[PDB]
């Protein structure tokens, strides 16, 4: 019950750090794509 | 507890739509620098192909 | 004097709310600053804890996490659900009869 905001507000942030690393990938995987383009 | 449920699911809704976007914004980057790549490519073509106009008009008057 | 009489209230508001801090903290080990549902307490009087549970119904039904564990000397009703939601229904609780 508070235990539960505990127990799965954890992976709420979980889910946060999941989309944060997924936009990482995004972030640099586009500009490796424009690098290739310019070279 | 149920209301921090359906704040999970307006977390995984933000999820799926900051996935949205993040592909939205790679794909507006990849795609405007290949199109700067396109016309780039062809203004090189056209001042290089010029130059050699140059050489030949100017060599064949001389 | 000013440092004892500074001293002395504040030894008589630490023993005023030392121990129902502590077990408000202790029920407080799942949403201390969690940046989704407020901490409604209210150290209250005895187990009238339906009255306040009927505007409890009125907020988040199958959540609202409101339980009221010990510190006898008054029930520490901690009810949680959410940051706005949790507002208003502080205020219809208070209209029923809540304080902080």
């Amino acid at each position: 019950l508070i235990k539960s905001l505990a127990e799965k507000e954890k992976q709420l942030l979980e889910r946060l750090e999941a989309a944060k690393k997924e936009a990482e990938e995004r972030v640099k995987r586009a500009e490796a794509e424009a690098k290739a383009l310019l070279e | 507890s149920k209301l921090e449920a359906i704040l999970s699911q307006e977390v995984e809704a933000e999820i799926q739509a900051l996935l949205q976007e993040a592909e939205a914004k790679a794909e507006a980057v990849k795609r405007e620098a290949e199109e700067k790549a396109k016309a780039l490519l062809q203004a090189r073509e056209r001042a290089l192909e010029a130059q050699y106009r140059a050489a030949l008009r100017r060599a064949e008057s001389a | 004097t000013r440092q004892k009489q500074e001293l002395e209230e504040e030894l008589a508001l630490a023993q005023a709310y030392l121990e129902p801090l502590e077990r408000l903290a202790a029920l407080a080990h799942g949403l201390d600053k969690s940046p989704f549902l407020r901490v409604i307490p209210f150290l209250l009087t005895e187990k009238e804890l339906p009255l306040v549970e009927e505007a409890l119904r009125k907020a988040l039904e199958d959540r609202y996490l409101l339980a009221h564990e010990a510190y006898a000397g008054g029930v520490a009703a901690l009810v949680v659900v959410h940051r706005k939601e949790v507002d208003q229904a502080k205020a219809a609780l208070s209209r029923a009869g809540v304080a902080e």
